[PDB]
RNA sequence: AGUGGAGCCUGCGGCUUAAUUUGACUCAACACGGGAAACCUCACCCGGCCCGGACACGGACAGGAUUGACAGAUUGAUAGC
């Protein structure tokens, strides 16, 4: 795996200002603006839940409503439940899915399969 | 009574206000 | 007019959270000697208005008055 | 200086307030020396309804009855009158504020009730909305009777007798001088050619329905003279009934 | 039994006293005469538009409504 | 000059969906609610705290009824509720 010619190890140890240059424009904007309180709380929680785990086992799932959250390289490895208006979706955060938002994983609508029409 | 009627600490709170208004958007910590 | 039936349904709101009643908290402030000397256990607040009588709370590390919001180490 | 930038910031918070923990600078306003200058920067007229409830919640608890009264008179009471005139019914937070304002009854009466009836411009709808809060919250007997005495001595309006009835509706044991003012109040309409509303008769009804035990023969027969000059087809026989079946002392 | 026949109804009270509750006669005797028990389920219209309205408290599930779809209100 | 044919956009049916909030159906139904809806607007859905009168009766309170409260730990939220 490599992201913009940068490896995961480098990414993790990288400066926060240096990521504001190694992302897509939106993400850069967001990081300039700053992470909101809730987001910070979420991140801290994640840090806790990955820390308090057996080395062989996958970490315990953290449930959240924040689908406006951007995935940082620090979240890679963790399992997160994201609310889609009704139900949670337990999502393992992969290295590939950093430059995305948590929202695009838990889909908010059921896909359409058409029933046969009535009196029109 | 009814008819016959008619700073150091401030600067601490002020600095606490800006402290909070910095912690709402972090943009730094790892 | 056509009257409504009124339905039953039972959901218990009998269990509700109330803060604990601390009985006789005045003896914790002062230790009275056998002779008759008064010794104060807690720090007294030296604020603008709440002096001479109002005590500060004993936190695990610090002291805190309960009228003016004064905090220490 | 820099303090002017802090409170100009919270001015934009309280104008868009709905919920949550308020900034700590706002919670220490009655602790200040020059608080009325600070309050003008925050702009109380531009505040949200939800903010107004927690503003009142601050002033009622932080002692100083004189400082509490002047907040209600300048900020809270005008806003109440502003919304009854506009929306015709009162906002929920604004209503909840008035119940919280009764934690200091002295500052409540001297700031909300007495200044409202003294203005004269107080409408019937304004009176019932505020008057219902008196019925909900229990009030100290000394303060209850003190407000009752002023209204009895006051100039007569339709809105005025609503409050007076609701205070008697509480059914506390009354001071004897207050009873003398109340009798003198109603006997002031004994020679009046003006047509009296139904709310006036109901106030006279509630007075006799409860306090028939504390009426002497002199004032008792003076009341029968009042009903003989100012009658009602429905209510006047009931007051006549309640006076005739009364045991004194 | 063959009609016509008088029919009385009694009920055991207390101490063994038969109390006459209902008097009548015997009608036609047949098992084909179907007796139907009714149950009327109340609901509440709380959002009303012209000709179409939203009703609650008649059911509590989703497929409860889907079961009693052919039932005319 | 067009539209009806094409792509797209929007309205109403209809179809889905937890919800796709909504009266009007050949003019006066059809970009009407100034309705360009991320939030608000929002009426709709899935969740969660919170309290909801007066009155009469029975209990607690001055050996505090209750209010307010700095920081920290909690759940999807800087919840002294
Ligand atoms: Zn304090």
């Amino acid at each position: 795996f490599t992201y913009r010619g940068v490896d995961l190890d480098q990414l993790l140890d990288m400066s926060y200002e240096q990521l504001m240059q190694l992302y897509s424009a939106r993400q850069r904007r967001r990081l300039n603006r700053g992470l909101r309180r809730k987001q910070h709380s979420l991140l801290k929680r994640l840090r806790k839940a990955k820390k308090e785990a057996p080395p062989m086992e996958k970490p315990e799932v953290v449930k959240t409503h924040l689908r406006d959250m951007i995935i940082l390289p620090e979240m890679v490895g963790s399992m997160v439940g994201v609310y889609n208006g009704k139900t949670f979706n337990q999502v393992e955060i992969k290295p590939e899915m950093i430059g995305h938002y948590l929202g695009e994983f838990s889909i908010t609508y059921k896909p359409v399969k058409h029933g046969r029409p009535g009196i029109g | 009574k009814f008819y016959e009627q008619y700073s150091n600490r401030l600067q601490e709170v002020l600095n606490d206000y800006y402290k909070e208004k910095a912690e709402n958007c972090v943009k730094l910590n790892t | 007019a056509k009257k409504r039936k009124k339905k039953s349904y039972t959901t218990p709101k009998k269990n509700k959270h109330k803060r604990k009643k601390v009985k006789l908290a005045v003896l914790k402030y002062y230790k009275v000697d056998e002779n008759g000397k008064i010794s104060r256990l807690r720090r007294e607040c030296p604020s603008d208005e709440c002096g001479a009588g109002v005590f500060m709370a004993s936190h695990f590390d610090r002291h805190y008055c309960g009228k003016c919001c004064l905090t220490y180490c | 200086p820099r303090v002017l930038e802090v409170y100009r910031g919270v001015r934009e918070v309280l104008s868009k307030y709905r919920s949550g923990k308020l900034p700590k600078a706002f919670k220490i306003i009655p602790a200040l020396s020059n608080w009325e200058q600070i309050l003008y920067v925050t702009e109380p007229e531009a505040w949200t309804a939800a903010a107004m409830y927690q503003a009142t919640r601050i002033f009622a608890s932080n002692l100083k009855e004189r400082m509490a009264q002047r907040f209600y008179n300048l900020v809270l009471l005008p806003r109440v009158r502003d919304d009854v005139a506009e929306y015709k019914r009162l906002n929920f937070h604004l209503y909840m504020a008035l119940k919280k304002a009764l934690f200091k009854p002295g500052a409540w009466f001297k700031g909300i009730l007495i200044p409202l009836c003294e203005s004269g411009t107080c409408t019937l709808r304004e009176a019932i909305i505020v008057g219902s809060i008196i019925t909900k919250c229990s009030i100290p007997v000394l303060h209850s009777s003190a407000a009752m005495l002023k209204i009895a001595e006051m100039e007569y309006s339709g809105a005025n007798s609503i409050f007076l009835r609701l205070l008697l509706d509480k059914k506390y044991a009354l001071p004897y001088r207050v009873l003398d003012a109340l009798v003198f109040h109603f006997l002031g309409f004994r020679t009046e050619k003006r047509e009296l509303p139904v709310l006036w008769h109901q106030c006279l009804l509630t007075l006799v329905q409860r306090y028939k035990a504390d009426l002497a023969t002199d004032q008792k027969e003076a009341l029968l003279e009042l009903l003989r000059l100012q009658p009602h087809p429905q209510l006047s026989p009931e007051i006549r009934r309640e006076l005739q079946s009364a045991v004194p002392r | 039994t063959f009609p016509p026949a008088s029919v009385l109804l009694f009920k055991q009270k207390s101490n063994g006293m038969h109390s006459l509750i209902a008097t009548g006669h015997l009608m036609s005797v047949d098992p084909d005469r179907m007796v139907i028990k009714r149950v009327v389920l109340s609901g509440h219209p709380f959002k009303i538009f012209t000709k179409m309205a939203v009703v609650r408290y008649m059911f509590f599930n989703r497929e409860d409504v889907l079961w009693f779809k052919p039932v005319e209100l």
